[PDB]
């Protein structure tokens, strides 16, 4: 191999996910104590939308 | 000044050293292919050359 073959490390992302069949990534988290999650994820729309 | 040039890059991602001049053209064309094969003559003092390859 080494006469015909030619190499090199490089990355990738060793899992993948598709979402509706688009690519997607999970996040995970939660509300603030106090806060409720509706309040987060009104903030994650948010800072989705930007 | 007919003197053309030719620059390897072989195998190993690693261009020879130096260029060396396309010899000529031959008018030939490989039945198959229709391969015109030139012929390049390049200097190997290392012997980093190694004909063959």
């Amino acid at each position: 191999f080494s006469a015909f073959s030619s190499s090199r490390w490089e990355y990738g992302s060793p899992r993948l996910e598709r979402y509706n069949g688009l690519p997607s990534m999970e996040i995970l988290g939660q509300a603030a104590p106090g806060k409720s999650t509706g309040e987060a994820m009104e903030l994650m729309e948010q800072l989705a939308s930007k | 000044n007919g003197k053309a040039k030719v620059s390897l890059i072989t195998s190993d991602g690693i261009k020879f050293p130096q260029d060396g001049t396309l010899e000529f053209s031959d008018v030939t064309v490989d039945q198959t292919t229709g391969s015109i094969t030139l012929r390049a003559i390049f200097p190997n003092p290392d012997h980093t050359m190694m004909p063959g390859m």
